RNA sequence: GGAUAGUGGCCUACCAUGGUUUCAACGGGUAACGGGGAAUAAGGGUUCGAUUCCGGAGAGGGAGCCUGAGAAACGGCUACCACAUCCAAGGAAGGCAGCAGGCGCGCAAAUUACCCAAUCCUAAUUCAGGGAGGUAGUGACAAUAAAUAACGAUACAGGGCCCAUUCGGGUCUUGUAAUUGGAAUGAGUACAAUGUAAAUACCUUAACGAGGAACAAUUGGAGGGCAAGUCUGGUGCCAGCAGCC
């Protein structure tokens, strides 16, 4: 094998990614709350059981 | 020196993680009873292991057994005290298949739900943790209780608290300070 | 005050040291700091012996007020009680004062110094001063 | 007889056939040999201290090509040179030369870990400012 | 027979040639003080036990000895070895594996604090002393409980039942709001008392202390094992990720 190469370009695409920011959005409840949010949208909730009950399927 | 501080574990996590049939059931314990985490159940379970531990070692031994009937006579007691085992099932064969939320509905979680007065689960837990609940003529704000059988009447607000008189309350009292001092 | 009702629990005599032992048994309602310095009388004239012949201490309020536990103790007489009592109590109550006294640190200081010398030092002190002018 | 002895006397020969047999497992080997106070570079130890250097441009095994960014560090408690891997995207701008580095395992538990040829150990600390914090932008790699 | 407080090759003189060993002697290694115990275990087991209690050893390495009932004592002494301090160079003084603290070593471990009030010990002794011990400080080593929100009214989206009067109200539900409101209180300040040897905190409690831009929960992961994306932008066997595939 080699332990030569190209070690100039370390962190390519890292360095490479576009700056895009974290959007402003309100808190989430913690603790206790928060079992009660994740309850209402998973059992008491139909939204999404299209087929199968999917939890976060691709917009279509 | 002195002697050590004796102090244990009272909670188990199961050997699979990510399993679904167990998952959904974890959430549905916490759901209607108000629970902030797993370690609820985890802990229910912990104890329900261990009186099935001991009840199991007692049906081993013979009948009539000194020590089968000695302390086969107090863990039946001790869970009626508690009110987990109904007066009917007193045969110590009913205690090894109890249920997995018998513990949990006799908490002061649920009995604040129960005995009116909250109106909801998700207000019975703030309402034991602000302080305003005497289970006896003692203030308790620990929602994990076990209400014994002899106490479930005793459930009252608390008397130097708000919705129990001899006080108007906090947030009301400065609420009319605005009140007072605007009308002249 | 509002219903002090100061009560005496598991009375028991200690004639071993002329006195009598009870747990002090407070309910007040609407109230807190029960101020044990004022349970000194209130226990006084329950006895009828006298303010400065009663103790209290401990005193742990349980949980959300209202009620308070501790021992107090009285006795027959001011004269056994300076006699029996700690000093660190009397002075709370202000029979006695505060002894002044160096640090603790401060106190083997002087103790290790003193090991140096032999006798009393008063001849050590002279030929010191002696032989420091020349 | 099944082979093994069943004398009710014969418990001598189940033990000692038994202490011959365990020599086969390798952790029972180890253990008892001692091989990780002896070799291993660390002392038997999860975590050792060193100074790099060089950088490296490993290659990667099949089916795999790329270059993987890993530094020699000669250890501080006994002077052995290892090779460790820098892991993150772009860590190795971090590591740049006799730095005073903290090292750990892969979790292979002495063994190499993916496609990456005869490296056990990887970069955790450099300078002492725990790297991960540093692709991350939350602290400061020291001046000096 | 000597010696010991005593038995004894413990030592001495003489005598005999014995004693241990494949049922593992003797020798070598131990990152070995031994136990009470700890972790995990259907049952059988495996691994650990420097370390709060019991026994043993040691005071830098050995040796020797005074006093004393009791020491081969080391915060007792003498010598050598290795370290090592102060000197107007003639000499003198040392053992923190006690409590703090420092330097080194390392992946790795805290205050040069307060007090004898509690536990108990020592003395001629109720009183004095005790870094033994206790208190406080640092402390995400481990454990226990348990906040980070609760409840109304208006606008949407549902199933029975009153009418069986086009599909009209829907009295009742359970959730969805860049809608609005009263309440509830704790972290955090604090008069005060309580607490304590004196304090700091805990438990009480005047008073001050929620409406989000707030008093804002993180750590990881989302192809599979192992629930959880066939969304968007970038990269293009590069960067990288990936315990295994
Ligand atoms: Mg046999
Ligand atoms: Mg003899
Ligand atoms: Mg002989
Ligand atoms: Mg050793
Ligand atoms: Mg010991
Ligand atoms: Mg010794
Ligand atoms: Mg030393
Ligand atoms: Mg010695
Ligand atoms: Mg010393
Ligand atoms: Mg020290
Ligand atoms: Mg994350
Ligand atoms: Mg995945
Ligand atoms: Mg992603
Ligand atoms: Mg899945
Ligand atoms: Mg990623």
């Amino acid at each position: 094998a080699k332990v030569h190469g190209s070690l100039a370009r370390a962190g390519k695409v890292k360095s490479q990614t576009p700056k895009v920011e974290k959007t402003e959005k309100p808190k989430k409840p913690k603790g206790r709350a928060y079992k009660r949010l994740l309850y209402t949208r998973r059992f008491v909730n139909v939204t999404l059981v299209n087929g199968k009950r999917r939890m976060n399927p691709g917009p279509s | 020196p002195r002697a050590p501080r004796t102090y244990s574990k009272t909670y188990s996590t199961p050997k699979r993680p990510y399993e679904s049939s167990r998952l959904d059931a974890e959430l549905k314990l916490a759901g209607e009873f108000g629970l902030k985490n797993k370690k609820e159940i985890y802990r229910i379970s912990f104890q329900l292991s261990k009186i099935r531990r001991a009840a199991r070692d007692l049906l081993t031994r013979d009948e009539k057994d000194p020590k089968r009937l000695f302390e086969g006579n107090a863990l039946i007691r001790r869970l009626v005290r508690v009110g987990v085992l109904s007066e009917d099932k007193k045969k110590l064969d009913y205690v090894l298949a109890l249920k997995v939320e018998d513990f949990l509905e006799r908490r002061l979680q649920t009995q604040v739900y129960k005995l009116g007065l909250a109106k909801s689960v998700h207000h019975a837990r703030v309402l034991i943790t602000q302080r305003h609940i005497a289970v006896g003529k003692q203030i308790v704000n620990i929602p994990s209780f076990m209400v014994r059988l002899d106490s479930e009447k005793h459930i009252d607000f608390a008397p130097t608290s708000p919705f129990g008189g001899a006080r108007p309350g906090r947030v009301a009292r400065r609420n009319a300070a605005r009140k007072a001092e605007a009308s002249g | 005050s509002d219903a002090v009702t100061i009560r005496t629990r598991k009375v028991i005599s200690n004639p071993l040291l002329a006195r009598k032992q009870f747990v002090v048994d407070v309910l007040h309602p609407n109230r807190a700091n029960v101020s044990k310095d004022e349970l000194r009388e209130k226990l006084a004239e329950v006895y009828k012996a006298e303010k400065d012949a009663v103790s209290v201490f401990g005193f742990r309020t349980q949980f959300g007020g209202g009620k308070s536990v501790g021992f107090g103790l009285v006795y027959n007489s001011v004269a056994e009680a300076k006699k029996f009592e700690p000093t660190y109590r009397l002075v709370r109550y202000g029979l006695a004062e505060k002894v002044e006294k160096a640090s603790r640190q401060q106190r083997k200081q002087k103790k290790n110094r003193d090991k140096k010398i032999f006798g009393t030092g008063k001849r050590l002190a002279k030929k010191v001063a002696r032989r420091n002018a020349d | 007889g099944k082979g093994k002895p069943r004398g009710l006397n014969s418990a001598r020969k189940l033990r000692v056939h038994r202490r011959n047999n365990r020599w086969a497992e390798n952790n029972y080997k180890k253990r008892l040999l001692g091989t990780a106070f002896k070799s291993s570079p660390f002392g038997g130890s999860s975590h050792a201290k060193g100074i790099v250097l060089e950088k490296l441009g490993i290659e990667s095994k099949q089916p795999n090509s790329a270059i993987r960014k890993c530094v020699r560090v000669q250890l501080i408690k006994n002077g052995k040179k290892v090779t460790a891997f820098v892991p993150n995207d772009g860590c190795l701008n971090f590591v740049d030369e006799n730095d005073e580095v903290l090292l750990a395992g892969f979790g292979r538990k002495g063994k190499a870990k993916g496609d990456i040829p005869g490296v056990r150990f990887k970069v955790v600390k450099v300078s002492g400012v725990s790297l991960l914090a540093l692709w991350k932008e939350k602290k400061e790699k020291p001046r000096s």
